[PDB]
């Protein structure tokens, strides 16, 4: 296992920097909680409905 | 004299070149043709470029179309572009200053320079890279064009559009040449046209052939009209982008060609102020210095100073001439001292 | 030259079948051709005895 503990922590960091660009290109990093979205949509229902 | 000649200007046209073959990506990739199959094509129909001078000016699709098209363009590598593009140009400049150089003897030497040059840039690529993205992030949200810029981009799209356009031309003649005649490449163009309107319809039962035509001659056809067809966009869209409705910004999501020439170029020009600092100063400031202490750790690491002299011929036969005047002026002093011994 | 016969369909560069429809068609023309030589050699004066 430690033998292979090298190897096998490199390959996750290659997945994970990958993971990383694609939310560098993808919504340039910009974090996001659901509850960010569904605020800023019921702001925007509500301004429309009043 | 170099440095006082490089400057600015020039990462500023090369960075430019670049942004452009990066337009040329974008605008193909969301607005025109693709490849070709055999079934009959889609309309598609929404989306057919002829239209888009008469189109509602609030059309959904066109909107979204631009937009990502732009978003796109800047949320690129535009920051590792530059400092590698500009990366090879201060390289190239090097290598071919070292080329009318008194250097040009004396691979080694040059060799140790080149690579000098190439570590240092490589050292700045990196922080050049970041701060030129932290310095693009305003334009990245708002990219906003100017009236001026927006003529400017006109300008410059109607000539990198037409360039395409003759590039376009000749990978056809490419094409035609390497399949034979013109005249059959004009045959399997019209079973590709055949095939893409209603007037032949060909069932995939048989992969091998299907016309007279081979396999591997089908798709060289197909890949033949698309050239065509992608050479009849280009000059229409060259001839809207030279239209009168263009000429204003107001139509920005009309004419996206010289929209996002205009968003590159602002681009390569802010990015061109930052790298003119921070990798080209920092470029001119280490390099001397980098060059003295490997050339000064080559000739006394190595030894090869002594070979560096051998290494012209002047100075080798210079060198040569003044060992046997030593060996005679050795030998005489002997004779002195003898002389001197059986005199008193 | 020396052809392959890789695609013998109708209607593309040169099909396997167009080659071979080729191949008859010369034919039929040298047996044309011939044959109207030969329609000359009957009506010639040398074959009158």
């Amino acid at each position: 296992m430690s033998s292979k503990l090298n190897e096998t922590t490199e390959a996750i960091q290659r997945e994970l920097e990958e993971t990383t660009y694609q939310f560098k290109v993808q919504y340039n990093e910009q974090p996001m909680s659901a509850e960010s979205y569904l605020a800023a949509s019921l702001d925007d229902f509500k301004h429309q409905f009043h | 004299e170099f440095a006082s000649s490089f400057g600015r200007p020039q990462l500023q046209t090369l960075l430019k070149d670049a942004l452009d073959q990066k337009v040329l990506d974008q605008l193909a990739a969301r607005y025109w043709n693709r490849p070709i199959e055999d079934l009959s094509p889609a309309p598609r129909e929404p989306d057919n470029i002829i239209d888009l001078p008469k189109a509602d000016p609030d059309s959904p699709y066109w909107h979204r179309q631009l937009d990502t098209a732009c978003s796109g363009l800047t949320r690129l590598g535009v920051g590792r572009l530059a400092a590698t593009v500009a990366a090879s140009a201060i390289q190239q400049h090097v290598e071919k200053l070292l080329d009318k150089s008194s250097f040009a003897k004396h691979p080694s030497a040059r060799k140790v320079i080149s690579d000098a040059a190439a570590t240092v840039l490589a050292d700045r690529s990196y922080a050049t890279s970041d701060g030129i993205e932290i310095s693009l992030k305003p334009y990245k949200f708002d990219p906003d064009i100017q009236p001026n810029e927006w003529a400017q981009g006109r300008e410059h799209v109607v000539g990198v559009l037409q360039a395409e356009l003759e590039q376009c031309q000749a990978a056809m003649k490419a094409l035609e040449n390497s399949v034979g005649g013109r005249k059959k490449l004009k045959e399997v163009m019209s079973f590709v046209d055949k095939a893409r309107k209603g007037e032949i319809i060909v069932e995939g039962d048989h992969p091998s052939g299907a016309g007279g035509f081979s396999a591997a001659l089908l798709a060289r056809g197909r890949e033949a009209v698309f050239l065509r067809d992608r050479a009849d966009i280009l000059s229409l869209r060259i001839q809207a982008a030279k239209s009168r409705q263009c000429k204003t910004l107001t139509n920005k999501y009309y004419c996206p060609e010289v929209f996002l020439d205009a968003v590159a170029t602002k681009l390569a020009q802010t990015a061109v102020l930052f790298l003119n600092v921070e990798m080209l100063n920092d470029f001119y400031v280490r390099f001397p210095r980098e060059v003295e202490a490997k050339l000064h750790e080559h000739m006394h690491a190595g030894g090869g100073l002594e070979k560096f002299a051998r290494e012209d011929p002047k100075v080798r036969r210079h060198l040569d001439l003044i060992r046997r005047k030593e060996l005679l002026e050795t030998v005489l002093g002997k004779i002195e001292e003898l002389h001197r011994i059986s005199s008193g």
